[PDB]
């Protein structure tokens, strides 16, 4: 589970990037971790 | 399904 604000986005690139734009979060790591 | 950033190769 995540804190609210993040969408679970996945690209054909084979990698997932967790986006939360309050403060523009673009990250490889799950933000709950 | 709404992103502003480009995807990283790192």
């Amino acid at each position: 589970e995540l804190p609210e604000g993040y969408e679970q986005r996945t690209t054909v690139q084979g990698q997932v990037y967790f986006l939360h734009t309050q403060t523009g979060v673009s990250t490889w790591h799950d933000p709950r971790i | 399904t709404s992103s502003d950033p480009g995807s990283p190769f790192q």
